């Protein structure tokens, strides 16, 4: 009809409403992100605890981390039959 | 300075991929465009709003 504002009706609606909720859930994930791997945690002893932090951690996680187990249990066990048998 | 005035609009167009669709700014850029071509034909076509009284009576 006459002048108007075609670019300026982006007021009403920001581009990509699609691409805006894809982006405010990138600002909540990538803000509340670690700086560079913050909050590990993992030494731990306790009676029990210096064997699981050491024993069940995964540097290793090689056959011998349950064997320990078996081991103990045949030392626990070679005694029951002692008392037993 | 008649090309500066559309300068602008022809620079938008260039830059409209967020403005393009524009419904009534085209038609609005079109009436401008009209105005100027029949200006410039009053100006070219039409002769002196005048009467060459001078030697014509």
């Amino acid at each position: 009809v006459s002048t108007l504002i075609p670019p300026k009706v982006v007021s009403s609606k920001n581009i990509g409403s699609a691409p805006n909720a894809k982006r405010i859930a990138n600002v909540v994930h990538f803000y509340k992100s670690l700086p560079q791997g913050p909050a590990p945690a993992i030494k731990a002893n306790t009676r029990l605890a210096r064997y699981k932090a050491k024993y069940f951690d995964g540097d290793n996680a090689s056959g011998k981390p349950l064997w320990h187990f078996a081991l103990g249990i045949i030392a626990f066990g070679y005694s029951m039959e002692y008392y037993f048998h | 300075a008649k090309s500066a005035a559309n300068k602008l609009d022809w620079a938008k167009v260039i830059s409209s991929l967020r403005i393009t669709g524009s419904t009534a700014t085209q038609l609005s850029s079109f009436k401008k465009r009209n105005d100027e071509a029949r200006r410039q034909l009053l100006e070219l076509q039409s002769q002196p709003t005048e009467v060459d009284f001078s030697h014509y009576r």
